[PDB]
DNA sequence: TCGGATGTATATATCTGACACGTGCCTGGAGACTAGGGAGTAATCCCCTTGGCGGTTAAAACGCGGGGGACAGCGCGTACGTGCGTTTAAGCGGTGCTAGAGCTGTCTACGACCAATTGAGCGGCCTCGGCACCGGGATTCTCGA
DNA sequence: TCGAGAATCCCGGTGCCGAGGCCGCTCAATTGGTCGTAGACAGCTCTAGCACCGCTTAAACGCACGTACGCGCTGTCCCCCGCGTTTTAACCGCCAAGGGGATTACTCCCTAGTCTCCAGGCACGTGTCAGATATATACATCCGA
């Protein structure tokens, strides 16, 4: 049956960054595993913190603090800047 | 301020481990190591209490920050 | 009279291994903690129990590190600890890069 | 009559002596057969120290005795 | 448009992340801004990794990326080594280093 | 009740409620809390028995955390289980390396 | 006047059952509270992860048994398994 | 069917090559045997986990994905085989 | 008859083996060892190829890391050749049993 | 200190199988609407933290004599690196086969929700003897002989 | 060995506060019942894991030979260690002030849930050119002079 993956999106990001480069299947599996692991870590930590503060729902602030706790400084602030930019762009329209 | 960790205190701490003949600049080395460790744990606790929307650091924040680093502590309700 | 070097050290080792109380004075540690936390946020208040927990954690960590340092020092056919032993132990532990 | 002497290295030395053998004589014997200068030796038998002008029998030293020496430096 | 991903101008899917978060049993009720934030973070990290890997492959005059390039890109960046200090990747290899006094005089 | 039906000491309803409210699964079985309570009771009974024996050795009638530390560190399976946890006011096992001792 | 629940009474009952004449200090009680909570959280998390990994939405006694067999070392694992199955059989025998 | 004397299959030159990857220059005579023990213990852990997973799935074939789970439990996550 | 000085071919092999990426241990002996080990826990088990491949990769990585730490300890101990005591010291410091 | 020899980086043809791309179709995602419960907001209490003063005494700081430890130079003999011929089992490659993994239908017992009820567990009070502190003597090492 | 000087453990008396117990109360666990579906069971098909045999050759094994390194011995120089005197600030006890952590009541609007529609992404299929293989050459480097 169907087997979900992260193919088209990673390929699109690669095309956006480097216009004339290609990658093999093993690198594809490695990137898929890396994305899944990062997703699992961030989501688990955010949910844990949300129940830690006795709150019954998860919101953008929880993920912001999870990113601040997980990633070290410089790329953490880069990622939070990207996230805020995306959030305001989405809510504007 | 960091000087406040007195040399005889370091000597006692090492004597608990079981060292015999202390020598050199292990005092300065220990001070640096302690500073780094405190910096990390304090940053984690401060982030926790920042999200909590409070102005007083509580024991739960410190216990939980120690829990994150795989250094679980027993005996403070955590 | 006078004692030969190396006996009072052993007596202190036994005495401190038998007991269970802290060895760092409370007030300088509290001042250091407040000064360190001053940078990250201004006008912060600390409960006493948090400072106590931090003190205990620091004591345990330092004791373990000194254990490993002693092991390395006796390994190279010496008796005195020097900083290179601390660096080696920290590097093998996986803490330092 | 023969005596055994115990050192700090765990080696026992067997020496033939007589009760008239003064401490000068026995110390000379140790120096001759072991090469140790006389000034480096202290002798204890039955827990007592000795004065060089005496003789062996003055400390009631019998045969087959065990006398301990200490190196002084 | 219609898709939520185009609304935020992102490439990673928003609806898929929302569905995974809802069905992953993390909280009883999930917010509405969380998927956008998470997708943006994932996109940024993937872009960084891919750019570093592409540069590493460029240095070796090969137009295709193999796992060795990913290993070199990850291990040659200090922070990225920090983030993945307990992760191994197949066929990666090891960095070419030698101790000092081991070398001939 | 339900603890009486199984001859347990730890509560069963409390464990059931914590499992249900702990967002672990959509639904829970009717046998899991009993098993979990039995395991918890066994572990705590082992720890307490060891700590009490250690306190008996020192000729005291009340358990203080040092007795718990000694009981945990002396056993080897229990030490393996609690490998990355520190106990407040615990102490250190009294060992000394062979070389350091005088001749 | 918050109703903070704990495990003090049950630990005291177990201690009295095992050792008749022995008392316990408050710090030891807090230590036992923390230890029990940590072990409970570990076992529940592992069992839930396994159940979700096998794409089944119901957590039963078998998942708990497997999690116990995973986390604890040999001797304690076998003893806990025996105690658990004995308790389950005793509970299901009656009604 | 019973199998035996497989530990000796790890040949000495292969161990020498593995050491040479890590950056070693000289090799003592007595190291090899020692190493042949350590590796064994490693395997004796991870397989013990993997089989248990196959026990819970009610199967008879050990899958690589179970090995990935077992390696993940010990905090040595591995990338390249899914999950 | 040319004869290279000791340590030169060793260095050349060092560079060669750090350059490449393929695995080192052969296939059939490893597969037989894995089957023999798994026989004890439960009889009549069947293995997938990718499982054996992953086990081999993990084992090689772990062994290489251990050897690197052993070399670090040996060079610290003012020697050039590694000895088993260095291996057990590295294992002890890492926290393994 | 050179010079012969050897390993290595580079230049070049080439053929293949893995990668990039077009197609059809199926299911999960988007649009419009409801409703109700969780979260933000305002006001009040009183509890724990901050701040400071006095004193006392224990610990900290400083200086000195010396001996035991760290480190460098030297000799040795033994264990390991390198080369070569012989022996051996890993690896490639086609063939048979079936046990067992994976998907499909069924129906059934097991668990979620809900109304009524009552007693198990928690907050508050009080009481005492096990443990902390102090004075005293027997015991056991430890350095100079 | 050994004997005297301290350091330590064992013994006995005294006082005080934390633990064990008792009492009163409130909300969560029990009981009885209905209704829906997660999964156990039985079956069917199709793949890949096991066993097999033959041929090739690259890899492993055993043996000589030589030399560089681990190890023990020795000598020197100096850096902490034990001890006594002067200096200081930690801690205990006490008192004042007040900020904000914790509750309680009220209001609103944000997300789960419903249905209907349709287009994004999946397996399938196919063509082709980037890299591995094999070959040939010039450059860098190493050990005897």
């Amino acid at each position: 049956t169907r087997k979900e993956s992260y193919a088209i999106y990673v390929y699109k990001v690669l095309k956006q960054v480097h216009p004339d480069t290609g990658i093999s299947s093993k690198a594809m599996s490695i990137m898929n595993s890396f994305v899944n692991d990062v997703f699992e870590r961030i989501a688990g930590e955010a949910s844990r913190l949300a129940h830690y503060n006795k709150r019954s729902t998860i919101t953008s602030r929880e993920i912001q603090t999870a990113v601040r706790l997980l990633l070290p400084g410089e790329l953490a602030k880069h990622a939070v800047s990207e996230g805020t930019k995306a959030v305001t762009k989405y809510t504007s329209a | 301020n960091i000087q406040g960790i007195t040399k005889p205190a370091i000597r006692r701490l090492a004597r608990r481990g079981g060292v015999k003949r202390i020598s050199g600049l292990i005092y300065e080395e220990t001070r640096g190591v302690l500073k780094v460790f405190l910096e990390n744990v304090i940053r984690d606790a401060v982030t926790y209490t920042e999200h909590a929307k409070r102005k007083t650091v509580t024991a739960m924040d410190v216990v939980y920050a120690l829990k994150r680093q795989g250094r679980t502590l027993y005996g403070f309700g955590g | 009279h006078r004692y030969r070097p190396g006996t009072v050290a052993l007596r202190e080792i036994r005495r401190y291994q038998k007991s269970t109380e802290l060895l760092i004075r409370k007030l300088p540690f509290q001042r250091l903690v407040r000064e360190i936390a001053q940078d990250f946020k201004t006008d912060l208040r600390f409960q006493s129990s948090a400072v106590m927990a931090l003190q205990e954690a620091s004591e345990a960590y330092l004791v373990a590190l000194f254990e490993d340092t002693n092991l390395c020092a006796i390994h190279a056919k010496r008796v005195t600890i020097m900083p290179k032993d601390i660096q080696l132990a920290r590097r093998i532990r996986g803490e330092r890069a | 009559m023969q005596i055994f002497v115990k050192t700090l290295t765990g080696k026992t030395i067997t020496l033939e002596v007589e009760p008239s053998d003064t401490i000068e004589n026995v110390k000379a014997k140790i120096q001759d057969k072991e090469g140790i200068p006389p000034d480096q030796q202290r002798l204890i038998f039955a827990g007592k120290q000795l004065e060089d002008g005496r003789t062996l029998s003055d400390y009631n030293i019998q045969k087959e005795s065990t006398l301990h020496l200490v190196l002084r430096l | 448009a219609k898709t939520r991903s185009s609304r935020a101008g992102l490439q990673f899917p928003v609806g898929r992340v929302h569905r995974l978060l809802r069905k992953g049993n993390y909280a009883e009720r999930v917010g509405a801004g969380a998927p956008v934030y998470l997708a943006a973070v994932l996109e940024y990290l993937t872009a960084e990794i891919l750019e570093l890997a592409g540069n590493a492959a460029r240095d070796n005059k090969k137009t295709r990326i193999i796992p060795r390039h990913l290993q070199l890109a990850v291990r040659n960046d200090e922070e990225l080594n920090k983030l993945l200090g307990r992760v191994t990747i197949a066929q990666g290899g090891v960095l070419p280093n030698i101790q000092s006094v081991l070398l001939p005089k």
